[PDB]
């Protein structure tokens, strides 16, 4: 983890969120989130871009630009790339989450990759570059928020050429200010923790330091998706959990996303 | 091209290639590394697709970087001969299988040391004429045969099972899990997949204790 | 015209006669042989010196090797509970200096010198698996000590031979021909260091110009001459 | 066996030398005893710390084979117990050739031999002995052994050496091989022929060295 | 002052971790090694050819695999595996300059994580240069023998091939090598797993479509224009090839010397040069510094030497010994397997 | 001290122990099977230069030798 | 430890960079004993243009000047492409002069920032 | 019932008496007679601000107060900090400066306190009386040549912290006093420290003994039996705590005590988090203030 | 017990017998190689003792001199490692004088000692760091006369030091003391490896028989 705490500070948070009426160290309820904080559209020079503040001074900035392939040479017509301020490229956590990410915006897994296809041949490759500025747990959700609000204000250059490259094979040309905005579903990812046999939405840093165990979970087209990824909010306090437990997050992800969803899907 | 590595002339390509539920059977073999502490041997053959992966365990050995009450695990997937993964995709199971031994490794006997686990994916043949998620409970079958060959003490042993992109890995007899993997698969697949899983898991489990005892 | 050696040649001395070995000359520790291991001139001692003769070979090198009882010109660079951190030469390994041993040296009292300072000091130790000791105050020295601190004045940098010429040869000209010019102070430290300082920079600065021009030819005689025109340039403006 | 070296021609370092074999020219550098990093300390010996530079493009593998070998020729050269827990850098800059690096580097390796040896003396570092190496090569056609072979004798060679022989007693005495690196197809006659041949003009290399060593080192001395 | 002292022994193990020197001179006394052999006692050799490659069922040729030839070696307590890839490139007496070799990737697994060790840097260019120098792979045996596919009747794709007889191509042949439980010098055992492995490589046909649609590609500059040569998408066979062409008489296998001088203060109860082969254990590769490598071809050829004398002399009868045991190490090494 | 807790709730213990217990209660090689695991075999070349392979058990009984002989080995020693 | 973020570009990088830390240092408390203001010039022609962007950069050549305070003296002198000799110490005194007004910009903006914490504050 | 509160912007990155200020470089006097303190540097007559803030003058002694910077050790100062590292005979602590602070082995009360003799021992086996990560109270003994702090535990009213939480505000909300340790309704104590560094702990009896076992001084043990509602109790407080430090106000055992009552009005506690509450709040603190006045 | 793996259930924390008309109670305590670890079935919990290595099951009860039974339950190795045995406080460990400064001796792991003899040998290599360093200071040389300590006249590079473990100290180095009569140097040649073998005479004293020349050390009672 990142957070530095004490034995006896550890033992407190532990006994405190263990318990059968689940305590939270800022009092928030085991599904409350903590206020954030998006802008949108900020960065001209690119076709989306987003910037999310969390309440301890975690801040992530998304950027969406767009770009003409091939798609039946490139396979992948949606690219996350992470970078994490203070993080080697190829850090641990970097490709990690990196890896999880362009899982979860697979172009035929979570997102409608149809919107993307321009003619018979070619499509709209679409970079999802990542940049945390800073953070104090697993950013995978505040990321996963971003994403999520820059994919839904992204706007795409429209084609003017026909779209029959086989026969006729137009050059494709476009428009010169008319741009068409990207409808597409970003999918959602949810980040538990598990301290004993309680499930909290939202881990603060001091509650994952404490955490026995903790879990991600994909959300797209109001249901649970893949990927879904246990996960060690920490390494000095991780343990095996009850088959109950994963199905309670479940639960719990696929009754609090929708309401998430609302307050994040407001025009 | 490099100054370190012998790659050969630039101008030169790739040759490539043009065009003119079913049971389980795994061999294991531990302790055929003198480098290292504990090492196993795990090979699957399966339908149109077998595996052989080594794997290497070094530790408890000296950590320079900071003091610890408990001992320190990490885990490192090597691309074999042949098939090659992302590295990116073989660091996320790197992390997936971190989190399961922190589960199950007893690190409180081992303060201010470092147990290193390498797993490398030697061989592993796709013939059918996410792949990484089938190759996952055969990586922590190898892990905990190689560091109970090392002496390293487990809480139990722990092994997992595979069942249409899921990925759930047990422990207490199968009363509890020590992680969970999900790629593509289906939905409401979950109750059908644990129990998949748990019969593998299962096999695994008794195939492991056997070759830790009589061999 | 001398008698030069090579390391691996067979060594004049018999082992019937007693000898101390000094530098260049090397005690095998396995084989017991004594057998050079340096290039150049080999001298040894008359006898009749106490029954002990004293064999070495003069070797040209630029690379200070830490031995008990040398003069040295060592710079601070460090702060160290019980002692200071000494440098004799750039990129070799550090000597120390005790808080203790100072000209009115008291376990209370405490020097003032200060990072960067340059120490006219002796090496009363000098083991080879270990960091060098250099002492301000000797006990060799026996209430007399010329250690201490350098004021200003200019350092210049010299190959071992050069050094040891200058502070153990008394025919060596070169303090003489920078008498007959000016008058000024010198410290010579066998690392290869000379210490030179004037009431005036021209002329420190004059000397030093000598200094090295002198060392670069190594002829004796054209220091004389040498330094004529080079104090000449000076005022030259 | 016409080689031409000269010493002590760079100032900011405790020793160098540049050989010259031919057209191949190598200039070399030493600095020791030193400070060594923590990963480079040794509790009772010396640590070498090797470099050698190509006279075209950046070090590659290729070098770092050339460092190993002349590894293996310094190493039992220099009474490395004098000096505990220190470090002696040695640095070879080739800075022509010779011959086709593409196919050989049978020259550079010798003359970087020789002129490490040449930069040690300089430096004033404790040595056991004396050293001289030798590039020989053979012609099919010939059926001849040809010392310090030229560029184009080695194209038409059918096997390069490398000789490096460890001389003591005033430079009559071979006190070891130190290095002998033979490539190519040759047979067991052909080798002690080579042998034969090749210990007599590294013996004469040595009386040379000797000459040169004393011709520069002694205006410095005094007498 | 006439005084009698006791020893304090140490288990072998122990021993061996104290001080490898003392450990080896007390086998030595014995007549036998740290690693239990004695003087001229090898470790035996163990090989499985082609089990990697894809044709390694002529009834059932992989398709996903790449592999055109293949090595597990095991010797002693190391293990080495070695896998033969390829690549295509185009082109524009016993000298060397008619001779190519394999690029090898020598990789040794010893629980750390990093840039390439100096090891495994070296191991790759001796095992490159030794090729080349050997005369193992001329030029003229990486020649590709481009065939044509054109469409027949029917609607069929076929392939003509010419035999024994524009553009011109060359195989280029790549190599990884792992080493697994390390135990001492193991350039000898890359070397013999890479000769064992060379000597299965198959090189798939190759060919070109009869005419395909790509042309030149027009290139405009200031006001002149240019095209750019058309360029011609060499494909392999998936299942034809041809088996490479190696100079079997030029062939050597690696055997690797040490000499030692026996302490006369390390004997136990119950002046000589001491050949010994094989060299294993940390005793041996620590403390004995001369040292003989050879590559001994059957024909009795020597495609390399190495003498490194850094402790005790190299005489002529050491290396007279050393030569004769490469020999016989080597007509093993070759007749062995009916590689 | 340790009169607070029964036998009787000891018996107990005994009695899920055993419920908990009682609840509970070949190899080919297909590709690296067999030549990754071999035991380690030493040969030995005669005059004539025939490989010879050495006899499993030579190995022990040099090892149970060398080990007899350091230990009597080692015990007297003289400095004058 | 100082850590930039260029999130998006247009000319003149380096001379926003400059402004960038200095604005940034002071808000640390970080003790320094001017200002370093940052500009870039481009010579079109005969022609001099303050503050030149992406377009101008690719069209001519570009001198970035980082100006101490109000002095004249220089901390940066970058010029990366041809510029005639005669030219170019025109071309550093509309630099200066331009360095000065982002340097009062700046000043500016900073009194702002302090004058309503100082407000809010006390 | 809401599952979260997110607050949204486009097409922007951002949103957006009488006290003398300078800024660096400015000039502050022409007068040589002062005697140049932090913030300044001088030139012959002319004195030059080394840092944006307000110009003091105390005496004769003119300096320049920073608006901005790290919590500056002051000796006497009440400081809680946490363990970085130990070496040697030493502790060394975070406290939230430019440098760790010093707590050597032999300013700690060693268990057994006076009556045990001095020991060799103890100081190998330190770290088992403390360790990395342990909090602790201390007082800022001496200053080093370069600030840096020196710190000590000798006193009872000193030493490892437990039985509580740990939460940081910005240094300059929290100014010295007479006493840094104070209770609060609810049967909980805070621990304000100096450096920003605040201890929220259930009451103990020498809490109580302040205004009205040494062997247990260094133990990670949280008290066996705490209560919910002093659980609750403290997340209320630490809650009300940011609140404060939110609006850019400086805490005051008062201030806590009043905000605590008075955030009773929200049922939840989870509910102290949110920007209107705390806004709102921070109104609440500063109109009775100035109703005071 | 026949067969111990990680994992595997040995026994309850408690148990108990009737024996001659009275019940014994038998106190479990988890070893070296077991723990005890809290499982959950038919509803209620349950805390058993869970073999956490792989080998034959072993226990050891005692009572000694300076109704309820505690009996140690442990697992040691069936079929050398340095894992199982990591050098605690209060260990013996064998180690090689690495460096000397005039404030600390510092030596390198190679091996552990054991309770009657025997020892455990560290797999690590000394090439690449791998093993775990330690330090002797000056005070922790000798038991006499601590004050007044020359380290040169103690160790010497390359010097095989039998040392007890004092603390863990940091991740870095391992805090060891030889102020006893059967610690301090045991192996060494002379002039740090370039001499011959040298036997420990005298207590202070080192003497080689061929070198001819004696140099004093800190060695190890004979």
């Amino acid at each position: 983890g990142h957070m530095s705490l004490s034995v006896a500070e550890k033992s407190y948070l532990y006994d405190s969120l263990a318990s059968t009426p689940s305590i939270r160290p800022d009092g928030r309820l085991p599904h409350q989130f903590r206020p954030i904080e998006i802008f949108t559209d900020f960065l001209p020079s690119s076709n989306g871009s987003s910037r999310i503040i969390a309440s301890d001074g975690s801040e992530c900035i998304v950027s969406i630009k767009s770009k003409v392939v091939d798609h039946h040479v490139e396979n992948e017509l949606l690219q996350v790339d992470v970078d994490i301020a203070g993080q080697r490229d190829d850090a641990l956590v970097v490709e990690t989450i990196t890896s999880l990410l362009n899982k979860v915006l697979k172009s035929g897994s979570g997102v409608d990759s149809s919107k993307l296809q321009l003619t018979k041949k070619y499509s709209f490759k679409i970079f999802v570059d990542v940049l945390v500025i800073s953070s104090h747990s697993h950013p995978i959700s505040l990321i996963s928020f971003a994403i999520y609000s820059a994919l839904n204000s992204t706007y795409l250059p429209k084609l003017i050429s026909a779209f029959d490259d086989l026969e006729v094979e137009e050059l494709p040309t476009f428009h010169d200010y008319d741009m068409v905005k990207l409808d597409i579903n970003p999918p959602l990812v949810f980040i538990l923790a598990v301290v004993g046999n309680n499930m909290l939405l939202d881990p603060a840093a001091n509650e994952s330091e404490v955490a026995n165990n903790g879990l991600i979970i994909s959300w797209s087209n109001g249901k649970i998706t893949s990927p879904i990824r246990s996960v060690a909010l920490n390494d000095s306090n991780v343990k095996s959990f009850k088959p109950h437990l994963l199905k309670q997050g479940l639960a719990m992800v696929e009754k609090y996303a929708p309401d998430v969803v609302r307050s994040l899907e407001n025009l | 091209q490099d100054r370190r590595r012998l790659l050969g002339p630039a101008a030169a390509k790739p040759m490539a290639f043009s065009n003119t539920e079913s049971e389980q059977e795994l061999s294991l073999h531990t302790g055929f590394i003198e480098n290292c502490n504990g090492s196993a041997l795990v090979e699957a053959r399966s339908l149109g697709h077998q595996t052989s992966l080594i794997s290497a365990v070094y530790g408890p050995r000296s950590i320079r970087g900071s003091f610890t009450s408990q001992g320190t695990i990490s885990i490192q997937l090597k691309n074999g001969l042949l098939e090659k993964y992302n590295t990116n995709e073989l660091k996320e199971v790197s992390s997936f299988l971190m989190g399961i031994f922190n589960s199950v490794v007893n690190l409180s006997r081992y303060p201010k040391s470092g147990i290193d686990i390498f797993v490398y994916l030697t061989y592993d043949k796709d013939l059918t004429n996410s792949q990484i998620s089938s190759l996952i409970p055969h990586c922590i079958t190898s892990i905990t045969l190689a560091l109970a060959d090392a002496g390293i003490e487990l809480v139990d042993m722990a092994g997992a099972g595979e069942a249409n992109g899921t990925v759930v890995s047990f422990i207490k007899n199968g009363e509890e899990i020590v992680g969970f993997w999900k790629d593509d698969g289906d939905d409401e697949d979950l109750l059908e997949c644990l129990d998949r899983c748990k019969e593998q898991y299962n096999r695994y489990r008794d195939l492991m204790i056997s070759c830790l005892m009589n061999q | 015209m001398s008698t030069f050696i090579f390391p691996g040649d067979s060594f004049p001395v018999d082992p019937t006669t007693p000898v101390k070995l000094g530098p260049g000359i090397y005690c095998d520790p396995n084989t017991q042989e004594i057998r050079p291991v340096n290039t150049g001139v080999l001298h040894v001692s008359a006898k009749g010196k106490s029954g002990v003769q004293t064999a070495y070979i003069d070797y040209s090198s630029k690379r200070y090797i830490p031995s008990v009882n040398d003069f040295v010109i060592g710079v601070i660079i460090g702060t160290f509970s019980d002692s200071y951190k000494v440098s004799l030469q750039n990129f070799s390994s550090s000597v120390s200096l005790s808080y203790m041993a100072f000209p009115n040296a008291s376990k209370k009292n405490r020097p003032t010198l200060q990072v960067g300072d340059l120490v006219y000091a002796r090496v009363c130790t000098a083991e080879k698996e270990l960091e060098a000791e250099i002492e301000c105050f000797d006990s060799t020295t026996g209430r007399d000590a010329g250690f201490g601190i350098l004021e200003d004045g200019m350092i210049i940098d010299v190959n071992l031979n050069f050094a040891r010429q200058l502070l153990f040869n008394n025919d060596f000209p070169l303090l003489k021909v920078l008498a007959a010019h000016t008058k000024f102070e010198v410290a010579i430290g066998l690392n290869g260091k000379i210490w030179v300082k004037c009431e005036e920079l021209s002329n420190t600065l004059a000397c030093y110009r000598t200094i090295m021009e002198c060392c670069q030819k190594n002829d004796t005689a054209a220091f004389k001459d040498i330094a004529k025109r080079q104090f000449k340039e000076i005022l030259t403006v | 066996m016409s080689v031409q070296a000269e010493i002590g021609i760079l100032d900011h370092v405790d020793g160098s030398s540049e050989f010259v074999s031919q057209d191949t020219k190598v200039i070399c550098s030493v600095t020791g005893p030193i400070e060594p990093k923590a990963r480079q300390e040794l509790p009772t010996q010396l640590a070498l710390e090797i470099i050698v530079r190509p006279a075209k493009g950046v070090a590659t593998t290729r070098e770092k084979v050339l460092e190993d070998k002349l590894r293996a020729v310094l190493t039992p050269l220099i009474t490395r117990h004098c000096y505990p827990r220190q470090l002696c850098q040695i640095t070879c800059q080739i800075l022509e050739s010779g011959e086709d690096e593409a196919e050989f580097s049978l020259r550079e390796l010798s003359c970087c031999i020789n002129a490490a040896f040449l930069a040690l003396v300089d430096a004033g570092i404790a040595l056991n002995s004396m050293c001289a190496s030798i590039p020989i090569a053979i012609i099919k056609d010939t059926s001849d052994i040809i010392v310090d072979p030229t560029a184009e004798q080695l194209k038409i060679s059918l096997s390069v050496h490398t000789l490096a022989l460890e001389f003591v007693n005033g430079g009559k005495v071979v006190k070891n091989v130190l290095l002998l690196d033979s490539n190519g197809d040759f047979n067991e006659d052909q080798l002690f022929s080579l042998l034969e041949l090749g210990e007599q003009k590294c013996q004469e290399l040595v009386t040379n060295i000797r000459r040169i060593i004393q011709d520069n080192i002694s205006p410095r001395l005094v007498v | 002052e006439t005084i009698e002292i006791h020893p304090i022994t140490f288990p072998p193990e122990v021993l061996a971790r104290i001080s490898p020197e003392l450990s080896l001179q007390r086998h030595l006394s014995l007549g036998i090694r740290p690693c239990l052999r004695k003087y001229e006692e090898f470790r035996d050799v163990a090989i499985e050819n082609n089990t990697l490659s894809r044709y390694a069922d002529a009834g059932n040729i992989d398709t996903k695999n790449n592999i055109l030839g293949s090595n597990v070696l095991k010797s002693g307590k190391t293990i080495v595996i070695t896998s033969i890839t390829g690549g295509i490139i185009e082109e524009t007496e016993d000298i060397i300059a008619n001779y190519a070799s394999v690029y090898p990737v020598v990789e040794v697994e010893r629980g750390r994580v990093g840039a390439c060790t100096d090891e495994e840097m070296t191991i790759s260019q001796k095992l490159h240069d030794s090729i080349l120098h050997s005369r193992i792979l001329p030029k003229k045996a990486l020649k590709v023998k481009a065939g044509v596919r054109s469409a027949n009747e029917d609607g069929t794709f076929s392939v003509l091939y010419p035999d024994e007889l524009k553009r011109k191509w060359s195989y280029v042949l790549y190599a990884k090598i792992v080493v697994l439980s390390r135990t001492g010098p193991v350039f000898d055992l890359c070397w013999n797993s890479l000769m064992y492995a060379l000597q299965s490589v198959k090189l798939p046909r190759a060919f070109i479509d009869e005419r395909a649609s790509d042309l030149r590609m027009t290139i405009r500059t200031r006001g002149r224009s240019a095209t750019i040569r058309e360029t011609y998408e060499i494909i392999c066979d998936q299942t034809k090839s041809v088996p490479l062409m190696i100079n079997a008489k030029n062939i050597a296998f690696a055997s690797n010397y040490g000499i030692v001088e026996l302490d006369p203060e390390c004997q136990l109860q119950n002046l000589n040069t001491v050949l010994i082969a094989d060299l294993d254990t940390e005793a041996e590769e620590t403390s004995i510094h001369s040292t003989i490598s050879i590559l001994a071809a059957p024909s009795g050829n020597y495609k390399q030497l190495t003498l490194m004398g850094g402790g005790a002399k190299i005489t002529p009868e050491m290396i007279k010994r050393s030569l004769l045991l490469s020999r016989v190490r080597a007509d093993d090494l070759s007749t062995r397997f009916n590689i | 001290l340790l009169e607070t807790i029964s036998v009787p709730q000891i018996r107990d213990v005994m009695e899920r122990f055993s419920v908990l217990c009682n609840s509970n209660i070949t190899n080919s090689s297909i590709l690296l099977g067999k030549i990754l695991p071999r035991e380690e075999h030493d040969i030995a070349y005669s005059k004539d230069g025939l490989p010879n392979k050495v006899k499993t058990e030579d190995i022990r009984i040099r090892a149970q030798n060398f080990k007899s002989a350091l230990a009597n080995l080692e015990d007297i020693i003289f400095e004058i | 430890d100082i850590e930039i973020h260029v999130l998006e570009q247009d000319g003149g990088i380096m001379g926003s960079l400059i402004n960038g830390i200095t604005l940034a240092l002071i808000d640390a408390g970080i003790s320094m004993f001017d200002y370093i203001s940052g500009i870039s010039v481009g010579l079109y022609d005969t022609t001099p243009l303050l503050d030149t962007n992406s377009l101008e950069e690719n069209a001519m050549s570009t001198v970035t000047l980082g100006v101490v305070g109000k002095s004249e003296k220089l901390s940066l002198l970058l010029v990366e492409d041809k510029i005639p000799l005669d030219r170019l110490e025109n071309v550093l005194a509309i630099g200066i002069a331009g360095a000065h007004r982002v340097r009062d910009l700046m000043d500016e903006e900073l009194r702002k920032h302090a004058q309503k914490r100082v407000s809010n504050a006390s | 019932s809401e599952v979260i509160t997110i607050t949204k912007r486009n097409g922007a990155f951002q949103n957006s008496s009488d006290s003398q200020i300078v800024t660096p470089g400015e000039l502050v006097t022409d007068d040589p007679i002062w005697m140049r303190g932090h913030g300044t540097y001088f030139l012959d007559n002319m004195t030059y601000s080394s840092v944006a803030g307000t110009v003091s003058r105390v005496n004769r002694l003119l300096s320049v107060i920073p608006l901005k910077g790290r919590y500056a050790p002051e000796t006497g100062d009440h400081v809680v900090g946490r363990i970085a590292e130990v070496g040697n005979k030493r502790w060394k602590v975070d406290i939230g400066g430019k440098q760790h602070a010093v707590l050597m082995l032999g300013s700690v009360n060693l268990p057994g306190g006076i009556l045990r003799r001095k020991s060799e021992s103890d100081e190998l086996q330190m770290r088992s009386f403390l360790k990395e990560g342990d909090l602790l109270n201390a007082e800022v003994q001496s200053l080093f040549q370069d600030g840096s702090a020196s710190l000590h535990t000798r006193s009872l009213k000193y030493g490892k912290l437990r039985n509580g939480m740990f939460c940081q505000v910005p240094s300059s909300l929290i100014v010295r006093a007479k006493n840094h340790t104070h209770n609060l309704p609810g049967n909980i104590t805070v621990v304000l420290g100096v450096n920003g560094y605040i201890w929220l702990r259930k009451t103990s009896q020498m809490d109580l003994a302040r205004d009205t076992s040494s062997w247990q001084i260094y133990s990670d043990e949280n008290d066996p039996s705490i209560s919910n509602n002093i659980r609750q109790a403290i997340c209320r407080y630490a809650n009300v705590i940011k609140a404060l430090a939110f609006c850019e106000i400086g805490i005051t055992q008062q201030r806590i005590v009043s905000a605590y009552e008075a955030s009773m009005v929200y049922s939840n506690v989870g509910e102290l988090i949110e920007k209107n509450v705390m806004e709102s709040i921070g109104s609440d603190i500063l109109t009775a203030e100035k109703m005071r006045g | 017990p026949e067969i111990a793996y990680p994992g595997k259930l040995i026994c309850p924390q408690y148990g108990t017998e009737n024996k001659d008309g009275e019940d014994i109670i038998f106190n479990y305590v988890p070893g070296p190689g077991t723990k005890l670890i809290q499982y959950e079935h038919n509803g209620r919990t349950l805390e058993a003792i869970t073999a956490t290595l792989v080998g034959t099951v072993r226990c050891e009860e005692e009572k000694k001199t300076d109704t309820v039974k505690n009996i140690l339950v442990s697992v040691l190795p069936g079929t050398n490692d340095f894992a199982n045995n990591l050098p605690k406080e209060g260990d013996i460990v064998l180690t090689r004088v690495t460096r000397l400064s005039l404030q600390r001796a510092n030596v390198e792991i190679l091996a552990v000692e054991d309770k009657p003899a025997t020892f455990s040998v560290s797999q690590a290599s000394s090439d690449l760091g791998e093993t775990f360093r330690g330090i002797i200071r000056s005070q922790d040389v000798r038991s006499t006369d601590r004050d007044r300590v020359k380290v040169i006249e103690c160790f010497k590079p390359g010097d095989i030091v039998r040392a007890q473990v004092l603390s863990l100290g940091d991740g870095t180095n391992y805090y060891l003391t030889t102020a006893r009569n059967d610690l301090g140097v045991v192996f060494a040649r002379a002039a740090n490896g370039a001499g011959g073998l040298m036997y420990a005479t005298d207590w202070q004293m080192m003497t080689s028989p061929v070198t001819g020349a004696t140099e004093k050390r800190k060695c190890a009672k004979p």
